[PDB]
């Protein structure tokens, strides 16, 4: 927690609605943006943390 | 909590549909039954009165 990994997603297709079906991934609800269809929507930037 | 609100429903609604008959979020094969499991909300939080 004190030190998170530095990573981010670039050029890549990563689908996410195979994490939405399966089971472990139960958080997928969206604040400000699409909840279920935030992989469509086109982004960039994307950092990971851990 | 008594000005309970519906953060989360079913998708978008129409104007004049309003949430009379809560019908919380299923994200599953099994319907939510009596458990505010993952992926499942309910309309059953604090409005902000302090």
């Amino acid at each position: 927690v004190y030190a998170w990994n530095r990573k981010r997603i670039s050029n890549c297709v990563a689908d996410y609605s195979v994490l939405y079906n399966l089971a472990p991934f139960f958080t997928f609800k969206c604040y400000g943006v699409s909840p279920t269809k935030l992989n469509d929507l086109c982004f960039t930037n994307v950092y990971a943390d851990s | 909590y008594n000005y309970l609100y519906r953060l989360f429903r079913k998708s978008n609604l129409k104007p004049f549909e309003r949430d009379i008959s809560t019908e919380i979020y299923q994200a599953g094969n099994k319907p939510c039954n009596g458990v505010a499991g993952f992926n499942c909300y309910f309309p059953l939080r604090s409005y902000s009165f302090r």
